[PDB]
């Protein structure tokens, strides 16, 4: 059985006082006029999923409905919370609760707390481990369903329990219907009266009308056409598409080598055509720093390049400090310079368990030069030697230049799919929009097509060298024709 | 004039404003959110 | 990029509606249909007007 | 810490004053400072609540922390002040409004 929600299930959203305003706002409300499950307690207690939130309601005449359980197994296997109230004492406790195969009342605990004819509303949610409960307590004629009107709930209690809540079950008294109906996050326009208490309620996606209530601030509406919303056609499917080459990235070779080279002759090594995992690098913990500039490390796997290089060289450790775009001293400038738009990532590590014996085989002396009383120096690195330990740095040089991209991460393509609205992505590059043939003869070198915006025209496919337009989902402004509201509540959308 | 004042403004979206590039997908899809946002603010000043 | 736009709410054809009967009342009637009724009047004795 | 304006449980150590009311004041009630006239009010805050706000989202009344009652907070009275003066080639008199 279900029941319409009507204009219940709104609540005080903050502890703020304001009288004589129409203000508004966006919190895990009840949606207006949907539906709620409806239980009944005659001649009901299932679990419910909690989902994001639940409105919560009940019809009394004898107290039947006495408590909640939350929690995800609610079996003594975590922590559950119960609500119970007995005559007159209400009992909060969040104990691993054995209960019963079907618990019901006859007629490592973090917390514990002590203190139809009638309706009592509540809400719960848990936001960042807080349960957050809201209720209202009204008295009522009316036995079969719901009662129909507004009179929103104060908060009451707040509960740091840090518990998973997923799913919720109820505690009836046995010798009452009650209702579930799931919060969403709806924006309302509030009419807070003299008193300050909310008299009235519009919710933003119930009807155009509502949207015209919530665009204009007023539960009062005159004749005209209003711009409430601008109407976008939403996506399917993502489409995912790289060039599908298997060779896996020689990462191995350059920072597993046997040995590194100088930093007055630093090696510069091209990777190209293969398949890039950085999660191999980044998740591993034997690096001292992994700093990135460039991108974030995380991207890197949907992320991909043109061309990818790694320097490799050995430094001194204090020296470190000093392999970055917006950085001068001695290696900086002296010897290893990095462009200040420099994208990328340094990874480093020492070698004081390799490199150190003592070792002086390490030399040192624009971006990317490499320059082969004398300018040049050397370390003699010793196992004894933190700062004064040699370390092996490489630094990784990104090019993301819109070209063709050799350098693709491990991820896997999708099959495309034409003249439908798809999101989009092609060798990193995502977007909105469908995708159709074209007649756009794009030079060999071309990979990308640009409009006047600098937004994607077109693009090849990496897969297969097809050029497909990139046009975006049809779109415009939503009005609403309305005569006045005392006329009619009805209205006509274009 | 209407059609040059509107040229203008499409033209202006191409613009990096200080940020890392004009292509908002671009940013969001190279930094996390503690970074994107900074380029971001800044695309938001220059198109507002 | 969100740029648009809207029709005018009166067409070429309704203006050419407009200023036909602006035109014709001109022609037929002078300034009469301008204060109050068209008031037919021979052209040459517009003229004279 | 969670500073959400809500009536506050951890405060930190600083010895109170006294409350004086409809004169020009600095005040600091929880934390939460500015520049007013505190007075009596009709305003019925709910249980729950500690603050009010008004448009400008700026402090409209609050809950005495001490005694549960609720002041108004008007800004201390202000306006331009122009000076209303014949030429200095006449007069370096002025009349001030
Ligand atoms: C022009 C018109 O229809 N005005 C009516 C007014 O007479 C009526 O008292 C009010 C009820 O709230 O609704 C509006
Ligand atoms: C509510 O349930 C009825 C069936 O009783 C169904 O026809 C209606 O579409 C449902 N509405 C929503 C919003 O789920
Ligand atoms: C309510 O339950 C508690 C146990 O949680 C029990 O100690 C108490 O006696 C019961 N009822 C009353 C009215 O005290
Ligand atoms: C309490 O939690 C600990 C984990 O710190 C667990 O080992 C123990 O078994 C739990 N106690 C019970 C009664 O389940
Ligand atoms: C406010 O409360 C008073 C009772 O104190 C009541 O008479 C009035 O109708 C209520 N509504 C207003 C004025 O907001
Ligand atoms: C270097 O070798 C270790 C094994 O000792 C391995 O775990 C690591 O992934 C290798 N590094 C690269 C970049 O492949
Ligand atoms: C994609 O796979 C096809 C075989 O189905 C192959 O002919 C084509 O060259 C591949 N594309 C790339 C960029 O490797
Ligand atoms: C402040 O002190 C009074 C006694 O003068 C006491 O009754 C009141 O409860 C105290 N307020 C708080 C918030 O503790
Ligand atoms: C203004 O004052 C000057 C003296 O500095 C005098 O020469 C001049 O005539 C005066 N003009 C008027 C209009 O009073």
């Amino acid at each position: 059985a279900y029941t319409n929600s009507f204009t219940r299930g709104v609540y005080y959203p903050d502890k703020v006082f304001r009288s004589s305003v129409l203000h508004s706002t966006q919190d895990l409300f009840l949606p207006f006029f949907s539906n709620v499950t409806w239980f009944h307690a005659i001649h009901d207690n299932p679990v419910l999923p909690f989902n994001d939130g639940v409105y919560f309601a009940s019809t009394e005449k004898s107290n039947i409905i006495r408590g909640w359980i939350f929690g995800t197994t609610l079996d003594s296997k975590t922590q559950s919370l119960l609500i119970v109230n007995n005559a007159t004492n209400v009992v909060i406790k969040v104990c691993e609760f054995q209960f019963c195969n079907d618990p019901f009342l006859g007629v490592n605990c973090t917390f514990e707390y002590v203190s139809f004819k009638n309706l009592r509303e509540f809400v719960f949610k848990n936001i960042d481990g807080y349960f957050k409960i809201y209720s209202k307590h009204t008295p009522i004629n009316l036995v079969r369903d719901l009662p129909q009107g507004f009179s929103a709930l104060e908060p009451l209690v707040d509960l740091p329990i840090g518990i998973n809540i997923t799913r919720f079950q109820t505690l009836l008294a046995l010798h009452a219907a009650y209702y579930v109906g799931y919060l969403q996050p709806r924006t309302f326009l509030l009419k807070y009266n003299e008193n300050g208490t909310i008299t009235d309620a519009v919710d933003c996606a119930l009807d155009p009308l509502s949207e015209t209530k919530c665009t204009l601030k007023s539960f009062t509406v005159e004749k005209g056409i209003y711009q409430t919303s601008n109407f976008r056609v939403q996506p399917t499917e993502s489409i995912v598409r790289f060039p599908n080459i298997t060779n896996l990235c020689p990462f191995g070779e350059v920072f597993n080598a046997t040995r590194f080279a100088s930093v007055y002759a630093w090696n510069r090594k091209r990777i190209s055509n293969c398949v890039a995992d950085y999660s191999v690098l980044y998740n591993s913990a034997s690096f001292s720093t992994f700093k990135c500039y460039g991108v974030s490390p995380t991207k890197l796997n949907d992320l991909c390049f043109t061309n990818v290089y790694a320097d490799s060289f050995v430094i001194r450790g204090d020296e470190v400090r000093q392999i970055a775009p917006g950085q001068t001293g001695k290696i900086a400038d002296y010897n290893y310079k990095l462009p200040d738009d420099f994208t990328g990532c340094v990874i480093a590590w020492n070698s004081n368990n390799l490199d150190s014996k003592g070792n002086y085989n390490y030399l040192y002396r624009k971006p990317f030069e490499r320059d082969i009383y004398f300018p040049l120096q050397s370390y003699g690195f010793q196992p004894t030697n933190v700062g004064y330990q040699p370390y092996r740095v490489v630094v990784l040089s990104f090019e993301l230049l819109h070209a063709p991209a050799t350098v693709c991460g491990p991820k896997k393509s999708t099959n495309l799919v034409k003249n439908k609205c798809v999101n989009f992505n092609f060798n990193g590059l995502t977007g909105t929009g469908v995708l159709t043939e074209s007649n756009k003869k794009f030079l060999p070198f071309q990979q990308f097509g640009r409009d006047i915006a600098d937004t994607t025209d077109a693009v090849r496919d990496p897969q297969t060298l097809e050029i497909l337009d990139i046009t975006p989902c049809s779109f415009g402004g939503v009005s609403v024709i309305t005569p006045g509201t005392n006329t009619s509540n009805q209205v006509a959308v274009l | 004039q209407n059609a040059q004042a509107l040229n203008t403004l499409v033209k202006q979206l191409s613009s990096n404003f200080g940020a890392i590039s004009s292509v908002l997908n671009d940013i969001l899809s190279r930094l996390d959110p503690p970074e994107a946002e900074v380029q971001i603010d800044r695309l938001i000043t220059g198109r507002l | 990029n969100g740029l648009t736009v809207l029709p005018p709410l009166l067409t070429d054809e309704m203006i050419a509606q407009y200023t036909s009967a602006l035109l014709a009342g001109t022609i037929t009637s002078g300034w009469t249909f301008g204060a109050g009724a068209a008031l037919q009047i021979p052209f040459a004795m517009q003229m004279a007007y």
